[PDB]
């Protein structure tokens, strides 16, 4: 029976824009669609 | 005419470990994932983001 998996952390800018300002800026205007996933995968790791 | 790798600058993690602030003020920091006689050598160099 597995009783849990591998924890993932990914981050947001870190992942899509690579140390890029203007890339990172442009996702700001996205909104905090993206602290969804982070708070997620915190959650995901602490269920684990 | 030489081979040369490319790596990740130091890309981890910072978790903060704090009690209640109605308790006390003091924090000590983590650094996920990457060995830190290279954060300490690059707080020396302040190349911390
Ligand atoms: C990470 O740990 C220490 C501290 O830096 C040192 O042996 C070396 O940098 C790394 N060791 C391994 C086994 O990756």
């Amino acid at each position: 029976l597995p009783v849990s998996m591998t924890k993932t952390s990914v981050d947001c800018t870190m992942y899509i824009c690579g140390d890029s300002t203007e890339c990172s800026n442009l996702l700001l205007q996205y909104g905090s669609f993206c602290t969804q996933l982070k708070r997620a995968l915190t959650g995901i790791a602490v269920e684990q | 005419l030489e081979i040369l790798d490319i790596t990740p600058c130091s890309f981890g993690g910072v978790s903060v470990i704090t009690p209640g602030t109605n308790t006390s003020n003091q924090v000590a920091v983590l650094y996920q994932g990457v060995n830190c006689t290279e954060v300490s050598v690059a707080i020396h160099a302040d190349q911390l983001t």
